[PDB]
């Protein structure tokens, strides 16, 4: 989505110092405490009571890890999103239903996490360049079906 | 709604708000102004370069607002109603943008607060915000 | 908000609706399932083919619904209080869901009417349509 | 977008009765009563102070009939929606700033007007082939900035 070499930079530099499982679990737990609707999706993952249920909730916590890794593989490369995400797209979209809007959602959550563990490095360029990521991964999920 | 336990989360954030009320409201602007460029065009009679005269007194008077907000988060409608008037029927603000700029004030409070912006935290920010916007696009409906 | 002109053109519009609540409930709905299949998800113990008993019951519950609402516009919140405990707490329905089946009903009410859903007319609706969807969601915030 | 000839037909079909210069000022008027912020993207047009001022508004209407033609230009070829709309796209992103929500809005209150002008044919197979309509040319104006 033709980035600039500075913008590539926001997004790898600040990313190898991610804690992934950290701020995996932490936007996950956001978006299941935030949009309680979300938790519709996961009545599997047992105890989502209340928030800090929530917050305790070990599958939670690992699926939120296994959602950053996946962002991950946007970072890992930039200019190959589209086709990154295409078989999760058909997951979340044609197996799972989970509504577009809900992907937003999420991106927003984690450019919040993002903020609050790197107050310093990011700036509203940085928070410009991730946040052009996390619409680019909602972007490339969206395509499931549309 | 809000609870009692999210006003409490709100208000031990807040006090820190109102501290630097300038350097908050222009951070937050700021932030939507770069990330959501399209926002600017609101502003054209505005400098907008960083920490211009105009988006520091501009953001104090948002967080003022907010403030206020706070104060009477049980009177929103009335205690907004001329500021909703004003972006409703003079500044014909997109809703969009309530939630964009909502969201920026968010990740200012999150950058500044780190570890303590907790999930509760941002919940309660969360619905403070939203209802805050509700009463601002209300004229639309 | 809603004005007494809004609430007229409502009620004109409805006591047509509530003679075949029924069949208007139903059409709602199966534009919803066929125009946006995601939200068939919702009513997997329901057989979805067109005119089945479980549609048309259906069907006639949710303009029911609607019809209360238009009874108790200016108590809404209360008036659904137990229809929004289901939807959020038991159902947990997306809220862009609301939005979608609002908008299925005005496609429903414009085949219907013709030429009298007018611009006054849907807007009317609009704002209704969308002061029951922020109650049935409600709860979320 | 992958039309099955079904689809094309119920748009082909119905779009050949349409009377653009009515539904598309109709489209338009109804988006300004609606949704009264897109009122701030047509200062130029003069007094829009009322619904009935709206209705009776020339250049609303002229300009509606002008943005269902274009419409007219995705019904006329359908699998080059994306390239079709791309100045459009830059018009409205880059120069307007419209946000890309608004696209989305108008396509659903075209999607009523057809409702109202044509009871019999808009059956819900026929609002599934036009709502995928208005939905991607929605995205192509999109792509505009995103
Ligand atoms: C746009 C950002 C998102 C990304 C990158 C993403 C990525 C993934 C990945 C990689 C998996 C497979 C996990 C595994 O390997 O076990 C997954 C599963 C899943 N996702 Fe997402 N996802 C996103 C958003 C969402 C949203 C917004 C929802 C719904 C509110 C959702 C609901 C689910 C569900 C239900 C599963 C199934 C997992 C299970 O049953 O254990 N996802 N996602
Ligand atoms: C968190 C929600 C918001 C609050 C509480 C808020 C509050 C205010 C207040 C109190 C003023 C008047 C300042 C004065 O009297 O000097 C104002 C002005 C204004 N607002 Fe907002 N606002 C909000 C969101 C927005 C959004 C989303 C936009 C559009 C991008 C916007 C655009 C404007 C404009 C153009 C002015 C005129 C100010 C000037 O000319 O100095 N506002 N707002
Ligand atoms: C116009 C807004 C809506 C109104 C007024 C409404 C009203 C109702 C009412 C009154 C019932 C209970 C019927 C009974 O007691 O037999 C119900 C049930 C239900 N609704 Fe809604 N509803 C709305 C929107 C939605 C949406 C958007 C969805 C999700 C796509 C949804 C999914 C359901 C489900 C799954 C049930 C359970 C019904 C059953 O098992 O028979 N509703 N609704
Ligand atoms: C997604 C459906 C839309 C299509 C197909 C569309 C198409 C067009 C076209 C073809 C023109 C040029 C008219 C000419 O030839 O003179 C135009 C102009 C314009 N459009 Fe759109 N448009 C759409 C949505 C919107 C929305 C949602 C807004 C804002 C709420 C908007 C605001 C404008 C404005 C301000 C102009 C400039 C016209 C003038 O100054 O006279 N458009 N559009």
């Amino acid at each position: 989505v033709h980035w600039t070499s500075e913008e590539k930079q926001y997004i790898t530099s600040l990313w190898a110092k991610v804690n992934v499982g950290e701020v995996g679990g932490e936007a996950l737990a956001r978006l299941l405490i935030v949009y309680p609707w979300t938790q519709r999706f996961f009545a599997s993952f047992g105890n989502l009571s209340s928030a800090n249920a929530i917050l305790h909730n070990a599958k939670v916590l690992a699926h939120g890890q296994k959602v950053l890794t996946s962002f991950g593989e946007a970072v890992k490369n930039l200019d190959n999103i589209k086709k990154t995400f295409a078989q999760l797209s058909e997951l979340h979209c044609e197996k799972l239903h989970v509504d577009p809007e809900n992907f937003k959602l999420l991106g927003n959550i984690l450019i919040i996490v993002l903020a609050t563990h790197f107050p310093k490095e990011f700036t509203p360029a940085s928070q410009a360049a991730w946040t052009k990521l996390v619409n680019a991964v909602a972007h490339a999920l969206a395509l499931g079906y549309h | 709604m809000l609870t009692e336990d999210d006003k409490q989360l709100i208000q031990h954030v807040w006090e820190k708000v109102l501290e630097h009320q300038e350097d908050f409201g222009a951070e937050a602007l700021e932030r939507m102004f770069i990330v959501y460029p399209s926002t600017k065009t609101y502003f054209p009679h505005f400098d907008l370069h960083h920490d211009s005269e105009q988006i520091r007194h501009h953001g104090k008077k948002v967080v003022g607002a907010l403030g206020d907000a706070v104060k009477h988060i049980d009177n929103l409608s009335a205690t907004l109603s001329e500021l909703s008037n004003l972006h409703a029927y003079n500044l014909r603000v997109d809703p969009v943008n309530f939630k964009l700029l909502s969201h920026c004030f968010q990740v200012v409070l999150g950058a500044h607060l780190g570890r303590e912006y907790t999930p509760q935290v941002q919940v309660a920010y969360d619905k403070f915000l939203a209802a805050v916007s509700a009463v601002l696009a209300e004229k639309y409906r």
